[PDB]
């Protein structure tokens, strides 16, 4: 199933199915609807986990990856996605030979 | 007037005698059957150009060389395409 594989692709849990449908409608391979993905998902990476990325409190401190830092895989994630699509469908090259008429 | 005529005609020429019949449509000149020959030897004369002992019949004098035209045509008609 192409919504359950995109789920596991594109990590789950985050959107809803009707627009994974759409992504795929935007590409048959499902890898470019996976990058397509992952750079919608990178943008929702601002309420996830906000731009405050440590605090210390009381006797807590947590120290979570940056913004920049998930964006930048996101689109690491994105890019591995994009290339793996063109190996897919990408041929490489070849010579062939010309036809011309004459009397 | 307007009417076609077909005939496949055939005739044997021999010394003494030539046979001659056709299949078809009436030839009128030619008379159907054998007919004597005025003189005991065949009036037909066979030029054999290029004639050789070992050849029934003669040689065009194309022969020799139109391998040489086909590669000269072939060799011409490369280049126009290229060009």
């Amino acid at each position: 199933e192409k919504l359950r594989l995109l789920l596991n692709d594109k990590d789950k849990k985050s959107f809803t199915d009707e627009e994974l449908n759409l992504f795929l409608e935007e590409a048959d391979c499902i890898y470019c609807a996976a990058s397509q993905g992952w750079i919608l998902k990178s943008l929702q990476y601002e309420n996830t986990v906000g731009e405050m990325y440590e605090y210390k409190v009381g006797q807590e401190t947590y120290k979570s990856s940056s913004i920049k830092d998930l964006v930048s895989v996101a689109y690491q994630n994105a890019d591995k996605f994009k290339d793996m699509c063109t190996n897919k469908k990408e041929k490489g090259s070849f010579m062939l030979g010309i036809s011309t008429e004459f009397e | 007037g307007e009417n076609k005529r077909k005939a496949k005609v055939k005739q044997i020429i021999t010394a003494e005698s030539r046979f001659v019949e056709v299949e078809g449509d009436k030839i009128e000149g030619l008379e159907e059957g054998e007919t004597p020959n005025v003189w005991g030897f065949i009036p037909i004369i066979h030029f054999k150009n290029e004639a050789d002992e070992t050849l029934k019949y003669g040689q065009s004098d194309i022969e020799p060389i139109e391998p040489l035209l086909k590669a000269y045509h072939d060799v011409m008609l490369h280049a126009l395409k290229g060009s």
